[PDB]
């Protein structure tokens, strides 16, 4: 009815504005729940006319916030689960309540994912490592303050330069007691020498294993290339998008510039160009292994996990 | 030789048309007319049939269209246990696959042209339709481009395919062949059509393409590899001899090594070099 | 202009002859013709001859060796005060120069044979008569090896080369110049003559050669590029722009990085390509 637009708007205002709620896997119990009260909420005869509808209110909602692939792996991931159940009942009364419970297990399974993760965390470190790390995730400093119950390493956590979200990373694993090293982003090649591994999470994951992330990272990934040092990339299913990189230039996410030159400078901001992108584009080669809540993947394995979770169909959304 | 006179029939009534394609067509066209009641005695009938299609036409890719209509016989012969019916089963199910493969090209112009950016360079090798018909696609994108293609020597095609773009009305160049790593370091992306896919990513292609993907390796330059589905290859070639030598007649055939490719552009979609094989296991040659 | 006359009747008459020794010889027949007590009214008469030289000859060894001669002419008058005698020590150390270098390809043989394996396979590019003597040599000191040749498009000069190795009674093989990658996995080193190398220890060549370079990186395979002395430029190309533009007029010369080069052999032996630089500041221009 009219609540549901009521909530349809806020939620899409919010992604407009800024970053409402702060972690991914709230914003993805958000859209779930958004979306099964839009299936909620309606009457449709045929499934493909749901089907219509959904993706309008997806194209409403990328077109909110292009830089965010959550919402629209979640709307297409939904797309497919009904396209699924579609074609298990045509080979039509009872579908909305099997997409109810479908939506119920993806929420079991959306709760459950980063204590997976750690729970396999286990079979990737090593007494005495050191591991770099970039940015800052809940998935990857959890991953790294439980897996210091039983092992002990280093982490290097970098800042990075537009905001310095590490800090918090490092002050939450010192906590820990895993000997949280704090450097800049400047000086990465000056330690990619001693540095073992690259545990790192993304914000993205692309459909060719590239993958996008907080900037500064395809930099680390450059460094361990060259130093040939494997790079695990902790990440959620939920952050895996079929949107190719050369499409439309809507790639990066660019913010104030006041972060990086402040308004105080003076009158040489007329006559200079700063740009402050915060995400990064890292290609699959660069890539050692991706670490899902089912398991450990190659970048030559997400094509299958693409097309396990997401339909051709609906690349274009 | 009834097999051959319709391949060639059905290759030279239109230049726009592939030898895969027309094998496929003659392959289709030979089990219509066999009319004979049997499995095996159709199985060694096709593969006599591709015995000599590979014995007339040294192109890979009619040997590799051959062996996925075998494996599609196979597939049909396997799942109907009578014949009778399986006959027009396999009869319908070509001709309606011949009629999703000719639609192929249009799909990979609609989904592969959307990487090329405007204002870039173009890389590209001798003539096919493939790479024409998706910078057709491009052009009708309104983007702009400026192109360079290798003369490729052994049959100046290249330049053909350059006649073809200037009556296209694009900035397009005939490159020397031995300069396509003088011009390397100014081509942002290089895109090539290949004409057979072995299982591991890599292709088969004309003997100028892999030297430029080590040149695409050293550079950095994201080296696409533009092809239909009924060019993949069962095949494993490890060195350049490892390939077989029935389709080299100064060679003319160049293994490419999948690591120096970066993206495929199939009917599957924009896909990473892994994914053929995962097509050519779940197909089981 | 008597100067090009000259130039162009010392390279005809001898086919085994190269350009820049030739342009050396103008240059010292110049200089005894000038009789000019000046030392900046020698300068820019030399000078003057090295555009002449430059736009009559687009090939990079001649002016290298003007440059050369150039600086040899600066360090001669900076050396003697009075140009009386100067005249005729310029004229005697220029003539007992030429007598160095008209024997410096015999040593290169001599000095660089050594290398070549016995039952191995040699990669060449095209005509130049330092890799037929080193060839030569290598036969003459009874050793067994089979070459392959580019065809170098622009100009078919290396089935010219496999021709003069066919009357050396050599196997030797014109390969495809878009198969240069095809053969690299059975090319156990590649020796190629260079007509220029450039400050860093990178090579000014024929344009098919930095591509092949690439393919002696990514296969590791030891390129071996042999070059004279004289041949020896003050300039650092960093893209293939980066060469002057005279000297290209499709085009015809291609740089090469020194990353890609294993070993130099010049008049002073088998040398690192930083040993150039070396050289090039110790001569000061």
């Amino acid at each position: 009815g009219s609540e549901l637009s009521e909530r349809i708007e806020s939620f899409v205002e919010t992604l407009k504005r800024g970053g409402g709620p702060r972690s991914s896997e709230e914003m993805a119990r958000e859209t779930l729940g958004l979306l099964r009260q839009i299936i909620t909420d309606h009457r449709w005869s045929n499934a493909g006319e749901l089907m219509e509808l959904i993706r309008r209110e997806g194209r409403r909602m990328t077109a909110a916030q292009p830089s965010e692939t959550t919402v629209g792996n979640m709307v297409r991931r939904v797309l497919k689960i009904i396209r699924e159940e579609y074609g298990r009942l045509h080979g039509y009364a009872q579908l909305q309540s099997n997409i109810i419970e479908a939506i119920n297990e993806l929420l079991v399974e959306l709760e459950g994912t980063m204590e997976n993760i750690a729970a396999q965390a286990l079979e990737h470190i090593h007494s005495n490592e050191v591991i770099m790390t970039i940015g800052f995730s809940r998935t990857v400093e959890a991953f790294l303050k439980e897996a210091a119950r039983k092992r002990k390493f280093h982490v290097i956590v970098a800042e990075c330069a537009p905001f310095c979200q590490g800090h918090e990373m490092a002050v939450n694993l010192s906590k820990a007691g895993i000997e949280t090293t704090v450097m800049t982003d400047a000086a990465i090649f000056a330690v990619m020498s001693r540095v073992n591994k690259v545990i790192i999470g993304t914000k993205t994951i692309l459909a060719n294993g590239a993958l996008r992330a907080v900037t500064g990272t395809h930099t680390l990934a450059l460094a361990a290339k060259h130093h040939s040092t494997p790079l695990i990339v902790c990440a959620p299913m939920f952050k895996l998008s079929p949107q190719f990189p050369n499409e439309e230039d809507s790639f990066h996410k660019f913010v104030a510039p006041e972060e990086v030159l402040p308004f105080t400078e003076g009158d040489i901001l007329e006559k200079v160009s700063v740009h402050c992108p915060v995400f990064d584009y890292v290609p699959p080669e660069l890539i050692t292994l991706f670490i899902s809540n089912i398991g450990g993947n190659a970048p030559s394995y997400i094509y299958r996990l693409m097309s396990e979770l997401y339909h051709p169909d609906d690349h274009v959304l | 030789k009834e097999l051959i006179e319709y391949f060639k029939s059905q290759m030279k009534e239109d230049p726009d048309m592939a030898s895969a394609v027309a094998a496929i067509r003659t392959l289709l066209e030979f089990l219509k007319r066999d009319k004979g009641e049997t499995i095996q005695g159709l199985r060694a009938n096709l593969t006599s049939a591709i015995e000599t299609l590979c014995g007339v036409d040294s192109s890979v890719a009619v040997s590799s269209g051959g062996e996925l209509f075998l494996r599609f016989i196979s597939l049909a012969s396997l799942e109907y246990s009578d014949y009778s019916k399986c006959k027009k089963i396999m009869i319908e199910r070509g001709e309606l696959f011949l009629r999703r493969i000719s639609l192929s090209r249009n799909k990979i112009a609609d989904l592969c042209h959307t990487f090329i950016k405007d204002g870039a360079t173009i890389l590209t090798h001798a003539y096919s339709r493939v790479v024409l018909r998706v910078l057709e696609a491009a052009v009708a994108a309104k983007k702009r481009f400026s192109v360079y293609v290798t003369e490729s020597q052994p049959d100046l095609s290249g330049k053909k395919m350059a006649k073809a773009l200037c009556h296209l009305n694009v900035p397009v160049t005939v490159v020397l062949d031995a300069a396509v790593g003088y011009i390397m370091e100014k081509a942002d992306l290089v895109i090539v059509g290949a004409e057979g896919v072995v299982e591991n990513g890599g292709i088969i292609n004309k003997i100028g393409t892999n030297q430029m993907a080590v040149c695409a390796k050293a550079q950095n330059k994201p080296f696409y590899v533009v092809a239909e589905s009924f060019k993949f290859v069962r095949l494993f070639p490890l060195n350049q001899q490892d390939v077989p030598d029935k389709f080299k007649y100064h060679p003319w055939v160049d293994y490419t090594a999948p690591s120096l490719i970066t993206l495929l552009f199939t009917d599957l979609g924009v896909l990473t070099p892994s994914a053929v094989s995962d097509e050519l296991i779940k197909l089981y040659l």
